[PDB]
RNA sequence: AGUAAGGUCAGCUAAAAGCUAUCGGGCCCAUACCCCGAAAAUGUUGGUUCCUUCCCGUACUACCA
RNA sequence: CAGAGUGUAGCUUAACACAAAGCACCCAACUUACACUUAGGAGAUUUCAACUUAACUUGACCGCUCUGACCA
């Protein structure tokens, strides 16, 4: 009750973040880093997924806030070779490239060196490690294209 | 009209500025364990145990039994560790445990229980049945 | 809607202790909850909060 | 005309944007095809026991590797913190300059080790690269 | 282990028979109930003789 | 001023070039994973082609219908044999180089599977001591700036190094041997910064034997006891 | 290092058989 | 002042079409007519999947002493 | 090289005995991934002598951390 000393003993919403029914890119301070993206690029989907899972688990164990864990569309490229004694490049093979992205934030300036050293030492063979700053350009590129919007913009031009 | 709390209110030590940073009860089992611990802990406000919980004399119950026996803890621990190591080294035990086909000798278990933990369990059962309440007050 | 039997009052079996639109008081020992969040006493005794 | 074009552009901007589907998670109809189904061969008791023992040993090995990695990270953190404290004690200005972030630190790119070192005498053949990635677009 | 849980169940069932506790109840969470260890423990208790459903109170 | 002398050191490290060989346990685990993948996988295009070729050969042998077997003209097994022949003709690079046999600790080509750390021999008090490259801090310059300037002060090196952060990864404090112990100069405190050797190397003149690229295990052969103890704290061998 | 996550397998429920292959780069290295 | 209703190609209607206006051809010595081909929109806001905010214009009442 | 403090696997003022506990950690299955759950694994009282008893109290011997010596 309001007049009793045991007032507000059942409060729970102050212990829980607001239940909201895109996202501003946080920028780190002088001793912190902003929202970063680690997009491992590999020709082996299994290796890429395994290393992304390892990075996510390592960040969770090291108490680094992982904003997201997703993947970029697979890039399919036909590799052709010129035939011997001929002038036609036949289809030698077809390769697929995958890009597993882990979006993290709150990396400390001092611990950044250690984290980068660990994730570059644990990098498997055939996998390229690429750590960059999260950008609205990348966020929009994650989405599809809108040819109708492009045509309307060209008409406006 | 407001009245200050008699003692420390619940959840008064959890910092609210680092709400995101603090670890959460991701398991209902951990939440239930912490809730049971908190319920067991005494509180200054009115509680269920105040009205329904059994009320006993604050004085400790006077022991009228035999003096406790003396067992070499270090030697007992060493012997038990050696026995467990031998049991685990036995390959048949490992495969039985892995295939979920092993069992225990009930007679040996009961004999060892009688030798080691039997008197205490019997005392607890007698206290539950209220023999000491009636026989020895 | 409110408390029909305050603390320390004597109640019989089936007496409606309280009625509530939302869960303000929860069922305790020997107290049943109705279909519409109505707390009633299952045993004859004294109400405690 | 201009106002109508602006209204159309605003409507398309308000319209939701679709993410590019991932063929890695999308299951093609080739897998659904029953022709690719193969007969299954059971495993012997000895093989199953060996696999279980290997899994237990692998669990222990991964635990040891994680322990080693954790110890290395802890040692690095302790050394860095002690060096920072010593630098702060000797000259606070250098410590303050060092604890700042590095804007040039994160155009970060790194390639993993290769199975074999590059061959100085290797001559790549002549060929062509063609991109056949499916382009996904959202309309209406 | 599951074998350890089953052995604990058997020993507890025998002790309950010795103590006269022939009826009791069990309050498992859905995941614990779906777990094989708890199923083995319940089967061991039932085979020992303990009934996991108390009889209803007589009101008259 | 201060009694201590501010020195900034650089921990130049070449990352491993080739992958570390798998232990027998890892090899067994990889074989088990491959076997499980094969068992749980579906028929591939090559397997389906081989099965269809075998079925059509059986049809040719038994029934009059042949379908001309244009696909079976070049069998999957024949293609596999051709691929195996091409692989045998092709030769892979040598993981173990001539530097490993020569035990030449001056060339980067040795021990491609392990990380290497650079050490330089400098003469202090008419005594040669193997230490990490270092310079003396100057006013209006950061400690990381001094660490970068160490590369410029290095003799005939064309190398690119990537510094990770600005905080030092370790420090080592020492005092003079009563030969020059003074209030103005009590001793020195060197600070180490880890950098990655992206590309480059030293020149022929710079390869005069005054620098060695060594692993963590053999780092103690060149480093002093205390210096090695301090360096190994931040130098890892994962 | 590489052995930390090099040992993998396809986690898809349905997937065609994949053969391990050595890939040769333009500089002579292999993966 | 308070009640109701409308806003659709450049114009006028209809349930996303029709006739003109217009562009590009054909016939013509050349225009007009005619023939062929086109581009050409729901005033607007937020929703639901028909309401509603705002703006423009329309109609009626605004009385009995 | 010496002087101090110093002692359970990662943490604990867990261990009265009935007993070396709880938590933390790793692998396997689900999950894009994380998480939950199910099913498995690894652990310690540094070593001795003192009502023998003592992880527990007292001393040596060890191990750890600082402090000085040495020091490029
Ligand atoms: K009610």
């Amino acid at each position: 009750y309001k007049t009793k000393p045991t007032h507000g003993i059942g409060k729970y919403k102050h212990l829980i973040k607001a239940e909201e029914p895109v996202r501003a890119i946080n920028l780190g301070t002088d001793y912190e880093y902003g929202v970063l993206n680690i997009h491992l690029t590999a020709y082996d989907m299994t290796l890429a997924e395994s290393y992304a899972q390892y990075v996510h688990n390592l960040c969770n164990s090291l108490s680094i806030k992982v904003e997201e864990s997703y993947a970029m569309p697979t890039k399919t490229i036909e590799v052709l070779q010129l035939q011997d004694q001929g002038s036609k490049m036949l289809l030698d093979s077809v390769l697929t490239t995958h890009e597993r992205v882990v979006q993290i934030s709150g990396l400390s300036a001092t611990f950044a060196e250690i984290f980068l050293e660990i994730i570059q030492s644990s990098l498997p063979e055939g996998v390229r490690l690429s750590v960059k700053e999260h950008t609205e350009e990348d966020f929009k590129g994650r989405f599809k294209a809108r040819p109708e919007l492009e045509e309307l913009l060209a008409k406006l031009k | 009209r407001r009245t200050p709390p008699l003692g420390p209110m619940p959840n008064s030590d959890i910092d609210l500025s680092n709400l995101e940073r603090l670890e959460k009860y991701r398991s209902f089992d951990r939440y239930r364990r912490r809730a049971e611990q908190e319920a067991q802990a005494p509180h200054w406000w009115r509680t269920y145990r105040e009205y329904f919980g059994e009320k006993t004399d604050p004085k400790e119950k006077i022991d009228i039994g035999l003096p406790p026996p003396k067992v070499s803890r270090t030697q007992q621990l060493l012997e038990r560790k050696q026995a467990i190591q031998e049991l685990r080294a036995n390959v048949e035990e490992e495969r039985a445990a892995r295939l979920r086909t092993a069992s225990v000798p009930l007679d040996a278990v009961r004999a060892e229980w009688e030798r080691t933990c039997g008197p205490y369990h019997k005392q607890r059962l007698a206290e539950y049945y209220g023999l000491y309440r009636d026989l020895f007050h | 809607q409110g408390i029909k039997k305050m603390e320390g009052h004597y109640v019989h079996a089936g007496n409606i202790i309280a009625t509530q639109r939302h869960f303000r008081w929860h069922p305790g020992a020997h107290v049943g909850v109705g279909k519409n969040k109505c707390l009633y006493a299952l045993e004859e005794g004294i109400v405690r909060y | 005309a201009k106002e109508r074009l602006k209204r159309k552009i605003r409507k398309l901007e308000k319209a939701t944007q679709e993410l590019i589907p991932i063929e890695d998670f999308i299951t093609p109809l080739k897998f659904l095809d029953k022709a690719r189904e193969r007969p299954q061969v059971e495993l012997t008791f000895e093989e199953t026991e060996r696999r279980a023992l290997l899994l237990k040993k692998w669990s222990l090995y991964k635990q040891q590797e994680r322990k080693m990695e954790r110890d290395t990270i802890r040692a690095m953190l302790e050394a860095q913190q002690e060096a920072l404290e010593e630098l702060q004690l000797e000259s606070p200005k250098l410590h303050a300059e060092a604890i700042k972030r590095d804007p040039n630190l994160f155009p970060f790119e790194k390639e993993g080790p290769h199975y074999t070192p590059p061959i100085p005498n290797y001559q790549p053949p002549e060929g062509r690269y063609n991109d056949i990635t499916k382009v996904y677009t959202q309309v209406e | 282990n599951v074998v350890a849980c089953e052995s604990i169940g058997r020993v507890l069932a025998q002790r309950c028979l010795e103590a006269g506790i022939n009826f009791m109840v069990y309050q498992p969470t859905p995941w614990e109930a779906a777990s094989d260890s708890m199923k083995r423990l319940q089967s061991a208790m039932t085979e020992g003789g303990v009934v996991l459903r108390e009889p209803q109170r007589i009101y008259e | 001023g201060s009694p201590w002398r501010l020195l900034g050191a650089l921990c130049l490290q070449r990352p491993p070039v080739v992958s570390k060989p798998l232990t027998p346990l890892q090899e067994e685990m990889a074989s088990l994973l491959q076997q499980i993948e094969i068992e749980r996988s579906l028929y591939s295009d090559h397997e389906l082609r081989a099965l269809d070729e075998n079925q059509r050969l059986a049809k040719k042998k038994a029934d009059l219908h042949d379908e001309e077997d244009e696909q079976d003209i070049l069998l999957a097994q024949d293609l596999e044999d051709m691929w195996e022949q091409k692989f045998l003709q092709f030769k892979l690079g040598a993981r173990i180089t001539e530097a490993d046999e020569k035990n030449d600790r001056t060339s980067l080509n040795r021990k491609l599977d392990r990380n290497l750390v650079l050490l330089v021999r400098e003469k202090f008090g008419d005594q040669d001591v193997w230490i990490l490259p270092q310079a003396e801090w100057q006013p209006g310059e950061t400690l990381r700036g001094t660490a970068e300037r160490t590369l410029a002060t290095l003799s005939e090196n064309n190398m690119e190094a990537k510094f990770l952060g600005n905080a030092p990864c370790g420090h080592y404090t020492f005092k003079f041997p009563q030969a020059m112990r003074t209030e103005s100069n009590l001793g020195a405190k060197v600070f180490f910064f880890k950098a990655l050797l992206l590309t480059g190397d030293f020149s022929q003149a710079g390869n005069k034997g005054h620098h060695v690229w060594v692993t963590k295990d053999e780092l103690g052969d060149y480093l002093k006891p205390k210096y090695l103890a301090q360096v190994r704290r931040f130098v890892s061998d994962l | 290092d590489s052995s930390r996550a090099s040992l993998t397998r396809v986690h898809r429920q349905a997937y065609a058989r994949l053969y391990p292959v050595l890939l040769v780069k333009q500089d002579g290295s292999t993966i």
